[PDB]
């Protein structure tokens, strides 16, 4: 629905807080990691992903904060 | 008791267009299909067509292509016929019954009869005239 | 003027050589010429009427059958006729089916048999050609310089409505005052006719070539008929139904009217009622300007006290129009209008109205100008500076240049060798473009063409992959020159 | 179409006569049938279903038979309350065809 | 009949569009896609061919999208 | 339109002539030979492709038919 | 000062009179003549008979 | 015996009442009120509009088609289930029997 | 001459739909808008809405939402307004003038202006009565 | 949306004077004004389009002026044909909207 | 873009691109709107009536 596409980099800015004010992007954070702490076992899922495919540290790390954000 | 009573007789213009209704008495409403059935009075009877009152699909025969609307009220347990592009030859009298019911929807004829082609439940009867 | 948003219109600068300019107009677009003075022309191209056609072919769709006779020898004696297959009115076909004694004859064997059937026929194609002359362009050139009352409407007596024909010459044309401009048409390198054929259905007509139209099946028959009804064919039509072994049938194969308008697809259009009324197709005409005016140079500049009555007007990249209403005691005057930059003045832009002037008294007068690709400030009063009008041309310089290179590349495309003569006073370089892409055109003619747009693109690929195999350096007149004029060509065409 | 032949259009017979109809169908309609009569300018009422079965509430003198396309009405004893139109009606295939009708008079 | 030969490559074009207005093109891209999607079979078979015969990659390309085209 | 996808090769047959009775496939192969009769240039821009790709003999005549019969 | 409305966007809605209708098994696909109006939602599926 | 009509195609048709309609250079996307049925037909398109058609602003607005239609003579396309349907044998024996 | 002509008056029952009808003369039928305006008896003018006889476009006011059409006849060069759910409130006479034309389409404001709304070309007057 | 305010409502005055209206607008509708007159169950007849000009056939006694948002309509003599009920009416931005009126009686 | 008692200014691509079913401008008798997968939803259980 209207519930994504959430006009976000699209420009058009101004001096002033625009609707949330800064409480966007903590909403978001805060779902994300809340969806982290109740599933434990696609975490552990995606370490294990990271460490195998990759291998070199920082493909690692990217990886596996990319595949805790893949959740819709 | 099993009982249908229809509407009064009308008279209207040439080209114009007429609503009967047809509304039901003493049984579950979508129990049954709703059929309407003319006759001319210098002519015996002749069928218009069908619809459903448990969803409401419906359907006429060749001689009424596209000048035909049927649909119904289930809270008031009614079927309205509309018949637009009336001319002079559709003085008649009309007819509308029951027949035994292919649960889900209309026209079948394999389970075993419809059972009446239309004077067991059927009303009073309704006269329409067209004229100027 | 009567050209403002029927964009892909055709700019023309530059008049040298004295006064001839060439121009190559068609009935979709228009074309807006300039010079150093002589004030801007629109041309615009309205319809063509071929007067005298003649009839040749008539093209039956819907027939029927009477009569139907129909008869059979025997076995191997004999090989049947009947006495009304003398008139070729009747369709006959032979064929062998079986014959025994319960048919009745004997020697039981594979005899032969005939069918007949009455040709009768509905309506019908009516093609019609015509020769490369009685016909007539009408061309309405008008040209700017104010009178209100739009912009565009073709509709209305401003612009002449001048007629040209292959009877005919240098075209002279007169307007209010200054304008005594002459046209010097060539009609006949234009549509290039007797390769013509119009087609009539019942409603419609449309332009198909000769070979085709010739080619075509769905019973011939030549003009003289009207008697006749001599249909020389039918063997695309009415088809004859023969089951297992006995009786065969005749059957009408239906109006293929249908499939006559999926034939003709890809093949332009025409309404033609009233004689004729030919449509869209392009002409060239050579231009001289001598003779012209900038009606009035013979005035003042104006005392001031403008009026804007009309929007900001963006038309179409950069012809921007803007409506003034002159307040005063102007006795007309001409109009102070500038197109300057910012503070330490830098006045760079371009108006196309050249003189524009103010009628009697109040009566709304406009003007189209070009500003550049930025920041412009449009200017119009003069003693208390009566009136700036900020304005933000969006644009670009490079964008500006490969937009007209498209156009230059959609001119390399559908107009021919014409559009290298769209341009004028190009001496040598545009005589020699122009011949060398006649004759590499010519090589490019028929001479592979005919093909659909999805087999272009795919024999296109398929050459630009040999050509990308690199052998010797050919890989150049190859590979990037057959794939850009195959892909730019294969993806414009079948508009 | 199914074209339903009615025959005969009108009879005149008195009280307590027996009196057959006769339907006939230009196709198949194998027990697709039903017989009706209709009091004139009045609220009328199904004699027989299926050709063959009586309504409850009809009374015992009428009776249908008939498998093919010839189809059998019969009245047992004529009473002067069955002065009527009598039709008959295929049910099958559904452009859904009546009879002409049959009328009756008193002697 | 006049079914086919539908006037296509001819030349004689204009600025104008012409009778079908760019529908005759997706036209016949779709009812050759709806063909090969109604029968899988000579598409395999077609395909089967390509890799037998030719065997360079390009001409098994060409000819099997030949071979698609091929029906009438 | 139904001017093809012509009812060809579905199954469906029996003893007895269907149609066009062979009639159709005269019309198929004798128009194709009209339209190479009439563009000669495409043909032989067919034989010069058929000539440069592929290069064994077989590949040659078989894209060469393929591309006498691609027109639409 | 003067601005022109382009667009309108529903975000509650309600329904009636909600018809259905179904035909037989692969013999016919089903239609009502309600379906005639855009003004009508409607939607094929398949279900079982 | 008992086939069943499926489908009603359409082979010849005509046209009436023939509306149009365009809205403005980008503002707006046109709309009609015979739109509503699907008896019409209907297309959008992009023209062009400047001040010669009246409106203003100068651009490629869009525009609407919409055409009532009326059918003609039609294919008929009905099915028949693997029952009611009889096949017809004649079986004849030789012998004699002239005829 | 500069005319047109309208339709008689009409009554109607509450919840129909009447139609009133706008016939031209003495000019090019799709050079001029066509525009339909209200007046109840009680009450001044208001505007019900606009159709374009070249093509046929139409719109209407807020407080007619959905409850008026509006078609013509190019050959008899004649405009129909149908006005849908009919109450006492509707009970007024009707109006139909003639605007300068856009050339091709709606209420354009910008072009100079209409120049009427609407006592120049527009008619006699339909009368519209609601009642039982 | 656009309101319109008509000024007075009513008026009575004798032959020959010289009458004003007035009418004011929430929005600037810079020309666009008219002025109509309405004889009472008849058929009326603009007076004034652009709310400067004259309509051809309109006797000259009649005139309107005003820019902004307040315009004055303007009767020079007036004269006993005249009795009628006058509108000022906003052409701008389409929820086209009338005055209220303002009826005329004769001393 | 103005809800019940507020608005907004958003850019214009998004606001074409956005669901919520479409209607132009010109409707006041029309109701035509040209969308509705995106808003009313069927439910249909296992087998029977959708
Ligand atoms: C297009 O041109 C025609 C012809 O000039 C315009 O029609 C004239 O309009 C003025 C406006 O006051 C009238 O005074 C003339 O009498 C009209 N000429 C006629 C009727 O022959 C027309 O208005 C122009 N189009 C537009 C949109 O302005
Ligand atoms: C096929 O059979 C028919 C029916 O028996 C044959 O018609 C009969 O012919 C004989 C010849 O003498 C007559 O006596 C009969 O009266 C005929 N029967 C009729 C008319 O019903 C017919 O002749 C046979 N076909 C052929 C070719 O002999
Ligand atoms: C063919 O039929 C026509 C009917 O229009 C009639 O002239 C006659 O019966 C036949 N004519 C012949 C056999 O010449
Ligand atoms: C919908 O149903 C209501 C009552 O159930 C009825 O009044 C109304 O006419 C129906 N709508 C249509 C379009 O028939
Ligand atoms: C179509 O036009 C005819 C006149 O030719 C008219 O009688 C009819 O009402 C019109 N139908 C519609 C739906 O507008």
């Amino acid at each position: 629905s209207v519930a994504l596409v959430p006009h976000v980099g699209m420009g058009l800015e101004t001096r002033t807080e625009t609707w949330m004010s800064s409480e966007g992007a903590w909403k978001h954070a805060q779902r994300i990691e809340t969806w982290i702490l109740r599933h434990p076992g696609f975490t552990i899922m995606a370490a294990i992903l990271a460490y195998t495919i990759g291998t070199t540290y920082f493909q690692r790390v990217l990886i596996f904060i990319l595949l805790t954000a893949v959740t819709p | 008791e099993v009982q249908l009573v229809q509407s009064g007789p009308d008279v209207e213009k040439p080209g114009a267009s007429v609503k009967v209704s047809c509304k039901a008495s003493g049984y579950t409403f979508t129990s049954n299909y709703i059929h309407w059935v003319r006759q001319a009075p210098g002519q015996g009877l002749e069928w218009m067509g069908v619809i459903n009152p448990r969803g409401g699909s419906t359907a006429s025969a060749q001689k009424f292509q596209g000048r035909i609307t049927m649909t119904r009220d289930t809270s008031t347990s009614t079927v309205y016929m509309e018949l637009s592009s009336l001319r002079s030859d559709d003085t008649a009298v009309y007819y509308c019954a029951r027949g035994g019911r292919a649960l889900f929807y209309d026209s079948y004829t394999t389970p075993r009869d419809g059972g009446s082609w239309w004077f067991d439940p059927w009303g009073q009867g309704s006269l329409v005239t067209v004229s100027s | 003027m009567r050209c403002i948003g029927i964009s892909n219109r055709d700019f023309v600068e530059g008049v040298s050589g004295g006064s001839w300019v060439d121009i190559v107009l068609e009935h979709g677009s228009c074309v807006t010429t300039m010079a150093k003075n002589k004030p801007t022309l629109d041309f615009e191209l309205i319809k063509t009427e071929a007067k005298h056609p003649a009839t040749l072919r008539k093209y039956c769709v819907e027939a029927k059958l009477t009569n139907t006779t129909t008869a059979s020898r025997c076995p191997t004696q004999g090989e049947p006729s009947l006495n009304e297959e003398q008139d070729k009115r009747f369709v006959c076909k032979h064929s062998m089916v079986d014959r025994g004694w319960g048919n009745g004859c004997g020697l039981f064997g594979k005899g032969g048999i005939v069918t007949c059937a009455m040709f009768t026929c509905k309506k019908n194609m009516e093609g019609k050609v015509v020769q490369p002359e009685n016909l007539e362009y009408t061309i309405v050139i008008t040209p700017h310089s104010g009178e209100e009352n739009a912009v565009g409407n073709d509709t209305g007596k401003h612009g002449k409505e001048i007629k040209v024909t292959p009877q005919s010459s240098i075209t002279e044309a007169e307007l209010t005052g200054y304008g005594t401009v002459t046209m010097e048409c060539s009609p006949r390198t234009g549509l290039d006719f007797n390769e013509m054929v119009l087609l009539q259905m019942e409603n419609k007509a449309w332009l198909v070539h000769r070979q085709w139209f010739l080619d075509l099946p769905l019973p011939w028959l030549p003009g003289a008929d009207t008697q006749g009804s001599n249909w020389i064919q039918k063997e695309t039509l009415v088809t004859f139904k023969n089951p297992h072994a006995k009786k065969q049938d005749v059957v009408v194969l239906g109006s293929q009217e249908g499939a006559m308008h999926t034939a003709l697809t890809g093949a332009t259009e025409i309404q033609m009622s009233s004689g004729n009324l030919l449509f869209t197709g392009h002409l060239k005409c050579r231009l001289r300007m001598d003779k012209l005016q900038l009606k009035g140079m013979s005035y003042s500049m104006c005392t001031g006290k403008f009026k804007v009555v009309k929007e900001i007007a963006e038309t179409q990249h950069g012809t921007i129009v803007i409506r003034v209403q002159y307040e005063g005691d102007g006795s007309p005057c001409k109009i102070p209008f500038e197109i300057m930059d910012l503070e330490k003045r830098h006045v760079l832009g371009r108006l196309i109205t050249v003189n524009p002037i103010v009628t009697e008294k109040d009566s709304p007068v406009n003007i189209e100008a070009e500003p550049p690709f930025g920041d412009s400030y449009i200017i119009i009063g003069v003693e208390p500076g009566q009136l700036k009008l900020s304005w933000f041309k969006k644009g670009s310089s490079i964008g500006q240049m490969f937009e007209t290179t498209m156009r230059g590349a959609k001119r390399m495309a559908i107009l021919g060798d014409t559009a290298w003569d769209f341009g004028s006073l190009g001496g040598v370089f545009t005589s020699i473009g122009k011949a060398l892409h006649q004759v590499f055109g010519a090589i490019y003619g028929a001479a592979f063409s005919g093909v659909s747009w999805t087999m272009k693109i795919l024999i296109g690929v398929v050459i630009t992959w040999i050509g990308m195999n690199s052998r010797s350096t050919s890989l150049s007149v190859s590979l990037v020159l057959v794939g850009v004029v195959t892909l730019y060509l294969g993806v414009m065409v079948q508009a | 179409d199914i074209q339903l032949t009615q025959s005969p259009s009108s009879l005149s017979a008195s009280v307590g006569d027996r009196v057959t109809f006769t339907c006939q169908a230009s196709q198949d309609i194998r027990k697709y049938l039903n017989w009706y009569q209709q009091k004139p300018g009045k609220a009328p009422k199904l004699l027989i279903y299926d050709a063959s079965n009586l309504k409850t509430g009809v009374p015992s003198r009428f009776s249908g038979s008939g498998s093919g396309t010839d189809f059998t009405f019969t009245i047992s004893s004529l009473q002067p309350e069955d002065v009527a139109t009598y039709y008959c009606q295929q049910f099958d295939d559904l452009p859904i065809t009546f009879g002409q009708g049959t009328r009756l008079q008193i002697k």
